[PDB]
DNA sequence: AATAAGTATTGATATAAGTAATAGATA
DNA sequence: TATCTACCGACAATATCAATACTTATT
């Protein structure tokens, strides 16, 4: 039933609070069988249906590919199970001597152990499953790369098994594989898979035109050069790909992260939190260990019990899939046409007529580029057709129901959903689908901040709230139209620039205005609230900017300026002059230039034949932020800095060159919050594993590894402003959800009901001054200088000299008795760890000061960050009453 | 009678972009004197020739001085190298076109559009007697340019659609060993495939006494190469230089599904065919068995493998009902 | 007590085949 | 002073083969 229209049925709040309480007792139950592991699900779901079937009878139907994945299953179970014998077969010999000196030797004795820790079927469904999910990655038309489904089994069943020991320990009240015996494992099991994977296939003998059939493996395993160079690939067989690029893959190929019924369980420490039976961890990124091991000791200590407040806030939000939206994308979606983004249905790629073999090279190479490009636009609408029936089927399951989107944190501290398959973190069909499950009384102010909303759904945000409720208004009898018909008339709502979420709006509207009294309305439609790049906002803080603070809004104005118009002005006088002196690039491309090319370029430089426009967007924000690209140079010399020391303690003779040490310092920062900020740009090294199918090409993610200097002063400022984005976004989600809001962010956009923007924008100010009161810039660099204390650099010797203390730094050669001054018998120490000319004790010491009276050496100089730059003046404290700093 | 250049003109070229001229004029002698140009040019007072890459310019003006063809062609881009024959070959009868050699467009722009280099198409039976192609490709970077001039001649689209157009090639020493190893050798791959499918090849001379160890006895007594010293290359420092006559022949397989079977079985050159013949498709090896009753081939590696046999292989390809696609063995990296 | 042998391991090179991309000071 | 030359990072993977260190099998 639609437990949605109970609730909107239900007259008074007591009454719906009684209800609410009965819904979670009853969704308890299925929340659990929602949290049910992959390898029960599939194999319960996939075993039944081909049971079923056996009585129905065998057809090609909807369940033909979970048959033939049950019949695999039992087909390569006693394969496996064979396979773990033969390993406890010469496991138990305890003898390793001159044995067969590849299948048992190194190998089988290797991953032997390995084998043991988990059930045979939950290893066959998962190298299934596994292998499943991987279909058309990684460049392969119609498969995956050997590297990474073998790395992907190997750690799935890691997974599987570290799963079933944590529930082992909980009911009872390696550590980690290495990547060698994940890639063995993987291809082991692989292995199997493909060697008992059939499938039955079609064709026309070009002999005999007879049309044959027969059986053939599913998977195969080959190579392919890519720009000369081989990568071992498995490819899926076309019978196969029918079915997984089909409406029924959801059913063999279930997601285990769906949104849940019930509450999520509140962050109380780093490893525990949302999903009540699933365990998460409060990072999405576990590929570096670094960044997790500051987590685990941050959350120790307690003093992320904000980012906690945050995250909980964000989770706690009830959402529902939009009935009225879902019927139009569904009956859009039936009907096989290509709309607004989504493809429309394709049978198979028509390519155009082959060229003769004669011609010449460059008529062939051109049709190779275009076979290649018609390859790609295919591969691409499959794949979004298949994500966009998969979500479909999501938003289907959960119609009736409340739902809550547990939250996460990458490294950065930005919140994302834990279930990825369907969130309001999504594409626009995505984001008009979800709609929030409390309805809050319009009021007032809420009638025009959803009239506001629709016009800056349209694209019309630039203009004051007048004009958008003006526009809104004018276009009354569209809304119309297209909330009644919305395919059958005009469609209006497809021509806005989000126009899924502009029909949800325009439904709302439509139901407002056949009402006499609209106040009274309740609109469960969340309204976007964002300010015109959050970055420069942070920017002009942080600097103290004027100039740069008016663009943002910081300071309150009678109009809105949005920064993309100001800066696309001024680059285009720009040009404009560049163009008068007599280069044509500029000439030629005055007119393409628009704001969304501006609005890219100046998004991706504060959050990360031509060639005139990037220089010229960059010295525009440039002149009109200063100080903000002051910060910027700080920043990124500060980072270079920190990539070139060297830590006192690290550095031993363990370097494989004594005069060339590794840089294995990785910028670190905390958040005013307190979340740790860990850069994780090392430079990978990847070696040739030995598995069953091939070596695979893989790197070490333990292998600890010399930080890349490059990434890490190119990382420095976007990464800075990310966190500061997310502590902002964290501290207004704490403080609304204290006031009583029902708040959404989509990292660039805050959402809440239309009833309670006007509050939520209060709220949005004042944490902005909250977090912005303490000069930040200041704290960063005392930060780094207590974490960066008793590093040593790495100098060349053709710049000038900076001060004076130095020179007695290096050779720590004053006397350091009765105090603690292991640091001078500690820099001394290193030095002796440096690997001068010695057989003999003091030769380095002695030879600097030829260089302290200089002579080209490489110098040990101190790590000494630079000074902030002038902090221009600016009182933050106007931002109290900016009505355009959010909208 | 053009001047040549010696050895004071090309020391004071600075720049060559990697690679090396034979000067000395006396073992350009031997080498016109082992080719015989005169057995298969038997006018040369009516033959086209067109030199690609010609560098310093001495081969260009021995063999002119030593047979006195029609058209003399010289594609020359470089700007210091272009800037000396410029001022050596002025008033001579050979003909400097700053054009670059590597680009397509060079060819059909001149023989076509332009109009200014025109062979003469003859049939695919006899080497076209009308029309000699000369190239210096030795820069260690320009070793893909063979490769695609070898493909054109399977593909008969470039400079092969006036005939069997015989080529009289400069290369890096390593690029002779890999195109002219025989069957099981160690520098055995696709490109010795495609010149023994596609091509005639002899090796006039080599510029290294000790790099002729690298090549088939067999094929050394026949062939004889003329051996010179590093002393005659003008660039001094890089590796050896091999010259290098190659006539194309008639094949009669498909090349597009040849291209497939041999570059898919040549990566594992080293795996017998009992288990090589899975990288092809969705049941190749079943497949390749049951077809193959020559039990005796299913058991040597691809390094063993003649170019009739992998004509077999591919005629066997092209017969299977469920054959891959041979368009779709791209990376997609757009995805 | 010799003196050659083996293997376990790592580093190198070739692969395909339009050569992507920028400037850099200098001829 | 205005084109000439240099920056190989996607040889952003893998098979094969020669060279470098770690056990030995007789007298």
């Amino acid at each position: 039933i639609n437990f949605f229209e109970i609730y909107n049925s239900l007259p008074t709040l007591e009454e719906k609070k009684a209800f609410e309480s009965a819904l979670n007792i009853f969704n308890q139950d299925r929340q659990k069988v929602l949290e049910n592991r992959a390898t029960e699900a599939a194999r319960e779901r996939w075993k039944h249906d081909f049971e079923e079937a056996k009585a129905r009878g065998d057809i090609s139907i909807e369940k033909n590919l979970n048959v033939k994945l049950w019949k695999w299953y039992n087909e390569m179970l006693p394969l496996v199970k064979e396979e773990i014998n033969h390993c406890r077969s010469l496991l138990s010999e305890k003898l390793s001597d001159k044995k067969g000196l590849n299948k048992v030797d190194t190998n089988r004795l290797g991953y032997g152990p390995y084998l043991t820790l988990i059930d045979p079927g939950k290893m066959c469904v998962i190298t299934i499953l596994e292998l499943l999910k991987l279909n058309s990655t990684g460049g392969v038309i119609e498969g995956m790369r050997t590297a990474r489904a073998v790395i992907s089994v190997g750690k799935a069943i890691e997974m599987e098994f570290r799963s079933e020991q944590v529930l082992k320990s909980e009911s009872q009240a390696k550590i980690l594989w290495p990547q060698s015996i994940r890639a063995r494992i993987g291809s082991v099991l692989i292995s199997m898979l493909i060697q008992v994977a059939k499938v039955s296939v079609q064709g026309v003998d070009p002999v005999t035109k007879a049309k044959v059939h027969g059986e053939a493996p599913a998977f195969a395993h080959g190579y392919q050069y890519h720009n000369g160079s081989k990568l071992g690939v498995l490819k899926i067989h076309k019978t196969l790909i029918r079915q997984l690029n089909g409406e029924r893959l959801i059913a063999s190929v279930q997601p285990q992260l769906l949104p849940m019924l019930v509450e999520p369980k509140p962050w109380v420490n780093w490893r525990s939190g949302g999903y009540h039976y699933t365990q998460s961890t409060l990072l999405r990124t576990k590929d570096s260990p670094e960044q997790v091991a500051y987590l685990k000791a941050a959350s120790d200590n307690g003093d992320i019990d904000r980012v906690y407040d945050g995250l909980n806030v964000l989770g706690r939000t009830p959402w529902t899939v939009n009935r009225k939206v879902f019927d139009v994308v569904s009956q859009v979606w039936n009907k096989g046409e290509g709309f607004l983004d989504i493809p429309g249905a394709q049978d198979e790629m028509v390519l155009p007529p082959a060229p003769p073999k004669n011609s010449d090279p460059s008529i062939l190479r051109a049709w190779k580029l275009q076979v290649k490009t018609i390859a790609n636009k295919f591969s691409s609408d499959r794949s979004n057709r298949c994500d966009t029936n998969y979500k479909l089927e999501i938003a289907r399951a959960f119609l009736g129901e409340k739902l809550y989107f547990p939250h996460n944190l990458d490294f950065r501290g930005r919140a994302y959903p834990l279930s990825p398959h369907f969130n309001h973190l999504g594409n626009d069909m995505s984001r008009g689908l979800l709609i929030f499950w409390h309805g809050k009384k319009l009021g007032p102010s809420g009638l025009k901040w959803l009239k506001i909303h629709l016009s800056n759904l349209f694209g019309f945000d630039k203009l004051p709230l007048k004009d958008r409720v003006a526009f809104t208004e004018s276009h009354l009898q569209d809304i119309k139209d297209s909330a009644e018909n919305p395919l059958t008339g005009d469609r209006w709502w497809t021509t806005a620039d989000k126009p899924w979420q502009a029909l949800a709006t325009c439904f709302e509207l439509n139901e407002v205005m056949k009402m006499d009294n609209p106040e009274e309305f309740i609109s469960h439609q969340p309204v976007h609230q964002d300010g015109t790049c959050n970055g420069l906002q942070h920017y002009a803080a942080l600097g103290g900017d004027v100039e740069g603070a008016t663009q943002v809004n910081l300071v309150p104005s009678d109009k809105p300026q949005d920064v993309y118009a100001h800066v696309a002005r001024l680059v285009q006088k720009r040009l404009e002059i560049a163009a008068e002196k007599g280069d044509e690039n500029a000439k030629i491309l005055k007119d393409k230039i628009t704001r969304k090319v501006v609005k890219q370029t100046v998004m991706t430089n504060v959050y990360g034949f031509s060639k005139y426009l990037t220089k010229h967007v960059f010295s525009a924000i440039r002149e009109l932020f200063h100080s903000a690209h002051l910060i910027q140079d700080w920043l990124g010399e500060s980072a270079k800095r920190i990539s070139k020391s060297i830590r006192l303690d690290v550095d031993e003779k363990s370097f494989k060159n004594g005069n060339k040490p590794d840089f294995m310092s990785s910028v670190i920062w905390t958040t005013p919050l307190g979340l740790p900020i860990v850069q994780p740009y090392r430079e990978e090294s990847k070696k040739q594993v030995e598995t069953n199918l091939q070596t695979v090409f893989i790197s070490d993610p333990f292998a600890v590894n010399p930080v890349n200097a490059r990434r890490q002063k190119a990382g420095l400022p976007p990464n800075f402003i990310h966190s500061l984005d997310a502590s902002h976004m964290l501290l207004s989600a704490a403080e609304c959800g204290k006031q009583g809001l029902d708040f959404a962010s989509v990292h660039d956009s805050y959402w809440t009901h239309a009833s309670d923007i006007d509050t939520m924008n209060v709220v949005l100010r004042e944490q902005f001054i909250k977090l912005h009161e303490v000069d930040l810039v200041l704290r960063l660099k005392e930060e780094f200088d207590q974490r960066y204390k008793n590093y040593v650099k790495i100098g060349k010797l053709k710049r000038s000299t900076d001060l004076a203390q130095k020179i007695i730094r290096i050779r720590k050669d004053l006397s350091r008795k009765l105090g603690r001054s292991t640091t001078l018998a500690d820099e001394i120490y290193f030095e002796k760890k440096r690997q001068e000319l010695l057989n003999e004790d003091i030769t380095d010491l002695d030879a600097l000061e030829l260089e302290n009276g200089n002579s080209g050496m490489s110098v040990l100089l101190p790590l000494r960050l630079p000074e902030i730059p002038p902090k221009g003046d600016f009182d933050v404290t106007v931002l109290r009453n900016s009505q355009y700093f959010f909208s | 009678s053009v001047p040549i250049p010696g050895i004071k003109d090309i020391s004071k070229l600075k720049f060559f972009y990697g690679f090396k001229y034979l000067w000395n004029p006396t073992v350009y002698n031997k080498i016109f004197d082992k080719l015989d140009l005169t057995k298969t040019y038997k006018h040369p007072e009516e033959l086209k020739v067109l030199d690609l890459y010609p560098g310093v310019g001495i081969q260009s003006a021995i063999f002119y001085n030593k047979y006195c063809p029609r058209q003399y062609s010289l594609l020359e881009k470089r700007s210091s190298l272009y800037k000396f024959l410029n001022a050596k070959f002025e008033g001579s009868p050979l003909q400097i076109l700053k054009r670059d050699p590597y680009d397509w467009s060079t060819y059909s722009n001149l023989i076509d559009e332009e109009r200014i280099f025109v062979p003469e198409v003859q049939s695919s039976d006899h080497i076209n007697d009308k029309f000699l192609t000369v190239a210096n490709v030795t820069g260690e970077g320009s070793e893909g340019l063979i490769m695609q001039w070898l493909s054109c001649i399977g593909n008969k689209n470039w400079l092969y659609r006036f005939g069997k157009v015989k080529m009289l090639l400069w290369m890096p020493s390593t690029t002779a060993r890999k195109l002219l190893a025989r069957p099981g050798m160690h520098s055995r791959s696709k490109c010795s495939v495609v010149r023994e499918a596609f091509t005639d090849t002899k090796l006039i001379a080599i510029s290294d006494a000790n790099e002729l160890k690298g090549f088939d006895s067999q094929c050394i007594e026949e062939w004889d190469p003329i051996l010179f010293s590093a002393a005659e290359i003008w660039p001094t420092k890089g590796k050896p230089i091999a010259l290098v006559e190659m006539d194309p022949i008639d094949f009669d397989f498909d090349v597009d599904n040849w291209d497939y079977v041999t570059r898919h079985l040549m990566i594992l050159k080293r795996t017998p065919l009992n288990t090589v013949m899975d990288s092809l498709g969705h049941g190749g090896q079943q497949y390749f068995n049951s077809r193959i009753t020559d039990k005796d081939l299913l058991k040597k590696c691809p390094i063993d493998l003649t170019n009739d046999e992998f004509i077999y292989l591919t005629k066997l390809f092209m017969e299977w009902p469920f054959k891959p696609d041979i368009l779709m063995d791209f990376v997609d990296m757009y995805q």
